[PDB]
RNA sequence: CUCAGUAGCGGCGAGCGAACGGGGAUCAGCCCAUUAAGUUAUGUGUGUUUUAGUGGAACGCUCUGGGAAGUGCGAACGUAGAGGGUGAUAUUCCCGUACACGAAAGGGCACACAUAAUGAUGACGAGUAGGGCGAGGCACGUGAAACCUUGUCUGAAUAUGGGGGGACCAUCCUCCAAGGCUAAAUACUCCUGACUGACCGAUAGUGAACCAGUACCGUGAGGGAAAGGCGAAAAGAACCCCUGUGAGGGGAGUGAAAUAGAUCCUGAAACCGCAUGCAUACAAGCAGUGGGAGCACCUUCGUGGUGUGACUGCGUACCUUUUGUAUAAUGGGUCAGCGACUUAUAUUCAGUAGCGAGGUUAACCGUAUAGGGGAGCCGUAGAGAAAUCGAGUCUUAAUAGGGCG
RNA sequence: CCACAAGUCGAGCAGGUACGAAAGUAGGUCUUAGUGAUCCGGUGGUUCUGUAUGGAAGGGCCAUCGCUCAACGGAUAAAAG
């Protein structure tokens, strides 16, 4: 059979050049008490750590 | 030469294949290279891709983002190279599905400066970068 | 394509109690208990290949010390006498002279006696 | 390059058809997969539960003194189900395009340059006779050998049928196995032809 | 076959999973009361096929041998050198094979006519479409949930009309429900004929090669075995002797062979006897190993070979599981036979071969491993959630800075 | 600093401010505890999308709200002998 996409994955992961962009986590409730700081610094795209691209890889296989 | 028992693949082809449990001298036998005992040693042990002994995965403790643009789905890009497989002078979208360029089911293409090339064009209803048009006129072309 | 297993079977089992001739009882009829036979008879060979020059020494050094001792020296003192007159006969020729010529083994003790003066 | 008939007479041939290089790995690989695609592959086996009866434990678990046991047809009993049952397979393998008209160019060439190619300007028979074409092929020094021609005439196929180590075929139908099997390979001249417009 | 494991669904978990479009196989439409295409029976005609069969080529000598088809030397047929048998291995010994002929009588199929009958209670579709409540189906779990079915309660308009285009409204596009019939391309094998196998060869292959769903077990449903081989030909041992007119054997005879003599080809191992050579009744233990006298036979007379081994140094089996086992921790009475990392699909990496800014076809067609088939897939460009731009793009008031390229 | 997910310090640049005559200081409090991922929903904004088309519903992005999930990396919305 074909392989199958892990949907979950899928949604959090994209792919770009030579990697994975993911977003940050933290930042959906409880934001008044965090600093002006974390608040937009916690904003934007990041990328997947090597340690954890290989496990990316096999739950996104055609991606 | 040239007979039926005088044929050889090249060196380095084929290789034979590994037999697990067929004693000592072969180095993977008894355990077959499995280990001793645990989860891993059983048939089929491997645990499901993604759990990671029980803690939150990486898929499931970031969140999730973004929307699928349908329109997305049937825009098409084209490399400016390409257009030496159009037969004829014409570059349009029904001349680069019949060339093979563009999927059949596509409504619309770009065009991106990416190789070179050398005939004239003429281009009719595709979309065109600055580049790629400074290209297409330079060797000699126009635009509708 | 079905394989059978007799004939190579066979071969090897009877290699071993070929190998195994001359044991007891069940150790030349019986093929466990043969092949368990075979490996240690192979590690206490080459266990022994090692301890034979030990003994044969030991022999050696034996039958040199009778022969000093009969001619009024001991082993040790002959040995260094033999060293200081520059002899370099080994202890096999020596033990070999000792048993079966007494008049050479009498001059060789003079000769290290000489040089331990 | 010029290839000479039995006569003496001269043909032209490029060298695309009859002029490449032998690539012995790439033959190999084509008539591999040749003899391989020859194969049937139709078999099967029992396994446990194909195998009649062995529904029920033979025994309880504990306290008869015996081996633990589910089934009277495990692959450890006599008798039992074969541990991993065959099906049918196919064997054919896919062979690229170019590649087997690569190695098909290969045979010819190097057939051409050890001498067993014979062009012939026409290869044809009166009669639907055996004896006649022996005399033809011996004549020709070619008693072992396959018969190339451009259409396969009714005489000479029945004259050919019951000779031994003779075969004939049409010019659309060699195939690489054929082409080495046989001591010789005779051509007619419009056969080769053909091959040169197929580009082997 | 692709699109595509995409769009989506989902304690947004595990998982489930389309359609549009494109490429093929096959192609076909006809009617609602005077009523069609089509289908089914019956008879006739024509064609084919089938149920027995007939003819069917060509070899001798010599050597080995129980026996020739085998050695050596020469010859013949071939639209027949497929296969089987004959005392060992046959195109020319037999049956056959290629090929050419053949049917009183019966059967199948095809096409065409005649008669039936069906299609065909049905004439443009009302308790219907739609709606409220509860469920089910759709890839779609109540969700923004369209569309289909209906258990319960209701309920239109009827061509200036009505349904759909995924909540809903308007505009456009498209179709006409509440009446019917219809071949092919598709699915399968209790069975029949022919042919085939890098399928098995008596613990294998069907449970069953043999008087097998039998013996046997069970109240019953049900469960379920073991067991093939004399010899080319019985020529299967007349007759004599021991013995109980027994069993069994010894002669004679047959046979190439009887240690091929009846549960009879070959006849391995565990296990059990007889015979010869050496050692062994004052000496303590995984039974061997390194030395080593004597004896017996052979002998090229030896610094040789075979068998045995007085005396002596060292030396607590194997597997598994463990920090660690001689362990008094596990497993094995022994032998022989069987017994465990496979197969299909998808994906990634490494070798190797072809082509190379290109590479490659899938289904399918094809008297078919060829040749056609370019739909589709991978590579050739990123950034962004996206619209959009594009060697750049995103963020920002910023051309600053910074992130991915 | 660190397996990951996270956490900590920060000169300097642009805009708008406050206090000083000025050079200047200020991106909470001497510092190290006062905390909760993802999913699902709510509220404000938006030059994003919008299943024929124009809207809309729904979705996205930015900001923010609802945990003694305290067995505090949190198996279910929902569980004792």
């Amino acid at each position: 059979a074909k392989l199958k996409t892990r949907r979950g994955a899928a949604k959090r992961f994209k792919a770009t050049a030579n990697g994975f962009k993911r977003k940050q986590a933290f930042k959906r409730h409880i934001l008044t008490k965090k600093s002006a700081k974390r608040i937009r610094q916690l904003r934007g795209c990041v990328m997947v750590h090597v340690s954890d691209v290989a496990s990316v890889r096999r739950m996104c296989p055609y991606i | 030469t040239l007979r039926l028992n005088e044929l050889a693949p090249a060196e380095g082809a084929k290789r034979e294949h590994r037999r697990l449990g067929r004693g000592i001298g072969s180095g993977v036998g008894k355990t077959g290279g499995r280990g001793i005992k645990g989860q891993k040693s059983r048939k089929s042990g491997g645990v499901r891709p993604g759990f990671e002994g029980g803690q939150t995965a990486i898929y499931r403790r970031l969140p999730k983002f973004g929307f699928t643009s349908q329109i997305a789905l049937k825009t098409a890009e084209v490399r400016l190279s390409e257009l030496s497989k159009v037969e004829g002078d014409i570059v349009s979208l029904e001349t680069l599905k019949a060339a093979n360029v563009v999927r059949r089911d596509q409504i619309r293409a770009r065009i991106v400066l990416s190789g070179e090339i050398t005939r004239a064009f003429t281009v009719q209803g595709v979309a065109l970068t600055k580049g790629a048009k400074a290209a297409i006129e330079a060797a000699g072309g126009k635009v509708e | 394509a079905r394989v059978k297993r007799g004939v190579v079977a066979h071969r090897r089992h009877k290699k071993i109690l070929a190998r195994a001739k001359g044991y007891y009882g069940a150790r030349s009829r019986v093929y466990r208990v043969a092949f368990q036979a075979v490996i240690k008879a192979g590690q206490y060979a080459y266990r022994d290949r090692r301890q034979k020059k030990r003994q044969f020494r030991a022999l050696w050094i034996a039958r040199i010390n009778a022969g000093a001792r009969q001619n009024g020296l001991s082993y040790s003192r002959m040995i260094d006498g033999l060293k200081k007159a520059q002899v370099i006969i080994d202890r096999r020729v020596l033990a070999d002279i000792a048993m079966h010529d007494a008049v050479a083994f009498a001059a060789l003790a003079e000769k290290a006696k000489g040089a331990l003066a | 390059m010029n290839l000479k008939t039995v006569s003496g007479s001269a043909v032209e041939l490029s060298e695309v058809a009859f002029g490449r290089e032998f690539n012995e790995a790439l033959v190999h690989q084509v008539v591999t997969a040749y003899l391989a695609g020859g194969r049937q592959g139709t078999r099967a086996h029992k396994s446990r539960a194909d195998v009649s009866g062995g529904g029920k434990k033979p025994f309880r678990q504990k306290g008869t003194g015996r081996a633990r046991a589910g089934s009277i047809r495990s692959p450890i009993w006599v008798g039992g189900g074969k541990t991993f049952a065959a099906r049918p397979q196919d064997w054919s393998q896919k062979v690229n395009r170019k590649m087997y008209r690569g190695a098909m160019q290969c045979i010819l060439a190097e057939l051409v340059r050890q001498d067993r190619l014979v062009l012939v300007e026409e290869f044809a028979v009166a009669a639907p006779k055996t004896k006649e074409l022996l005399a033809k092929l011996n004549d020709l020094n070619a008693a072992r050998a396959l018969i190339v021609t451009d259409a396969v005439d009714e005489n000479l196929y029945l004259a050919a049928r019951n000779l031994p180590h003779v075969d004939v075929v049409d010019a659309t139908a060699i195939d690489p196995v054929s082409l080495i099997a046989f001591d010789k390979v005779v051509m007619s001249v419009a056969a080769a032809k053909k091959i040169e417009v197929e580009l082997g």
